[PDB]
RNA sequence: ACCCGCAGAAGAAGCACCGGCUAACUCCGUGCCAGCAGCCGCGGUAAUACGGAGGGUGCAAGCGUUAAUCGGAAUUACUGGGCGUAAAGCGCACGCAGGCGGUUUGUUAAGUCAGAUGUGAAAUCCCCGGGCUCAACCUGGGAACUGCAUCUGAUACUGGC
RNA sequence: GGUAGCUAAUACCGCAUAACGUCGCAAGACCAAAGAGGGGGACCUUCGGGCCUCUUGCCAUCGGAUGUGCCCAGAUGGGAUUAGCUAGUAGGUGGGGUAACGGCUCACCUAGGCGACGAUCCCUAGCUGGUCUGAGAGGAUGACCAGCCACACUGGAACUGAGACACGGUCCAGACUCCUACGGGAGGCAGCAGUGGGGAAUAUUGCACAAUGGGCGCAAGCCUGAUGCAGCCAUGCCGCGU
């Protein structure tokens, strides 16, 4: 499960390998992350065609995670990767233009739907 | 009759092969002074009878294989 | 097919064709067999103006290449 | 509009399934002519090869292997029954 | 296109340069300041060097300034460089692989010289016939492109034997 | 645009016939396909053809004409403070492959092959007709132009056809732009033109199937940002005003 000094591969188009989880957030005391709520990353390494910088502090959202989506009836439908999206932190939206993840139900429940549905896989 | 040129044996060392230095001797285009511009072939023998030091007459086909399109036609001077 | 053809020649607003003997298959005035004449639509109404080597043409059709309506009537021109 | 280029590859494929199917049926008889040589000799070889000269032939008048591979395959082996001693 | 008329000096001129080399130059103001300069160098009370002014010089629908290429440039040197010092000759001995080598004969023909047949695209130079005055351009006929290959002589020199 | 029901061939396959082709000294066996159109009389009918006539096609064999595939030779940017380099590199044995060649592509035996005439490796790069310069030699350089070789957003495979190693194609993938109120979907201006960006900088989303060529059609005719012409600029050259 996803927490504080966790690195992941991240779901932003031209996006490194290499991304550290440096708060779960929430205000109150919390053990791990979870799915369509945000998380503080930090960039670990940058690639040159991307919009991001090595060493910059931003703001990101859970979009596929190896537990699995499974709140309605108890069935899962799982991903074999933990992955996560960046968002700006003052005039909001995921800051990439292209996603890679599987855009599910609770990724719609936020104000985001016009720039993650180019490919909805489930 | 056929077009042939004149070369001495530098290698036998291959089965069914031989490699022969041929002398162009040209020109320089600016200076004046006449240049060997030695050229090394390899040139095709079945027959196998030459060595290091046979004079040999040989000629051109058809490519007989890669870098290869030289064929023996006569062994020159008989010598040693 | 070979065609007796006319080509591409001339200036803005005074064209000048000349005709040649090409397989068609090349393009435009290039890669031509022989020429055979040339057209001038002016030929400052004088005999020394258009020429087209008619015996060459005879020679080159038959049994030969083809010629069609507008090049076969380049004869009526230099009449002949 | 059209672009029949953009129908030869399924027009291909379609005939695939025939047309190349063919090839290894023609790989096959070599093998059926070579296996009446050892039926064999004279009096099985030739009679054999009746059966790939007209095969050859017929797939020819199709094209495909028409420019020099289909007279290669039946001098070939017309040389090989022609061997027979 | 071309022809005929209506039209009135009417609508039409620049930019650089002038101490010595270097064409044309004097006076004002500034007073080592400001503003200049291809090199020699300008400016403190005559500035022919700045800014202006009056007169000249140059080219012209152009005139001028630059980072640069060719000329001047034989100062990159083949046509056609240099090594005592001015800048380069190794402190010295021997020598493989390279370059070079007397002379009488024959022979090979790589190389040279001579003669042909193919080819060296079309534009195009140059000669020259048309088309617009000249010409750019479209061309009609010529020429050259010393080349290269394939056949064939000379048989002298060089390499080879 | 997918599927199913239905129906015909100048769409398709067999059964026939078949040359100087196949292979051989040779007799000889074998492989194929389409009619159509305009005109037109006697005889006959259910008078939307029996039948005559010319044209043009269809299937095959073998030559010319012209290309396409292949390998060489002479010509050829820099670097030696790169001196050694290499394992399909270098030779043989056997298959396969192509219209055809070769290691061309494989599997195995052999260890040679290439170097101071610079191998090996690395940087730079459309080439030549041409262009400018000066008396020329020589130098600096190859826009446009004619021809030739390569490229089609970035990349692989090659297929069709007479031909592409396919600007306006296939299977798509990558980087993407655009559409979707959200269930998957179209495409590649280094064509013709504008525009965002890059730059010290290089012209208009001009007019027209009028002429010409190519393409289909037996021909009338239809298609054509091919092409043919405008528009703008001291940017170079030439004749000429004020």
């Amino acid at each position: 499960m996803i927490q504080e000094q966790t690195m992941l591969n991240v779901a932003d188009n031209s996006g490194a390998r290499r991304v550290m989880c440096i708060k779960v957030l929430g205000g109150s005391h919390r053990r791990y992350a979870g799915v369509g709520d945000i998380i503080k990353i930090t960039i670990k390494e940058a690639i040159p065609r991307g919009k991001v910088k090595k060493g910059d502090v931003l703001k990101a959202v859970v979009v596929r995670t190896k537990k699995g989506v499974r709140r309605p009836d108890g069935s899962v439908i799982r991903f074999d990767g933990n992955a996560c999206v960046l968002l700006n932190n003052n005039s909001e939206q995921p800051i990439g233009t292209r996603i890679f993840g599987p855009v599910t139900r609770e990724l719609r429940s936020e104000k985001f739907m016009k720039i993650i549905s180019l490919a909805p896989e489930v | 009759k056929i077009r042939t040129l004149q070369g001495r044996v530098v290698s036998d060392k291959m089965e069914k092969s031989i490699v022969v230095a041929i002398e162009r001797f040209v020109k320089h285009p600016i200076y004046g002074k006449f240049i060997k511009r030695t050229t090394k072939l390899h040139v095709h023998d079945e027959n196998n009878e030459c060595g290091i030091g046979d004079v040999v007459e040989i000629r051109e086909c058809r490519p007989l294989s890669k870098t290869k399109s030289w064929t023996l036609v006569r062994v020159v001077e008989k010598a040693v | 097919m070979v065609t007796i053809r006319l080509a591409r020649h001339g200036a803005k607003k005074r064209p000048f064709y000349q005709v040649v003997v090409a397989d068609s298959r090349n393009a435009r005035n290039g890669r031509f067999i022989e020429r055979v004449g040339f057209f001038n639509p002016i030929a400052s109404e004088k005999e020394e103006g258009t020429r087209l080597d008619l015996d060459r043409i005879a020679h080159w059709v038959g049994q030969g290449a083809t010629i069609s309506d507008r090049v076969a009537a380049l004869i009526k021109e230099v009449n002949k | 509009n059209i672009k029949s280029a953009k129908k030869r590859a399924i027009q291909s494929e379609k005939a695939r399934k025939h047309n190349a199917s063919r090839r290894s049926m023609m790989r096959t008889f070599i093998k059926k002519v070579y296996a009446a040589i050892e039926a064999g000799d004279k009096a099985a070889a030739q009679k054999a090869f009746n059966e790939m000269q007209p095969i050859v032939d017929r797939q020819a008048a199709k094209g495909l292997i028409h420019k020099n591979k289909a007279a290669r395959h039946k001098a070939n082996l017309t040389a090989q029954i022609n061997k027979l001693a």
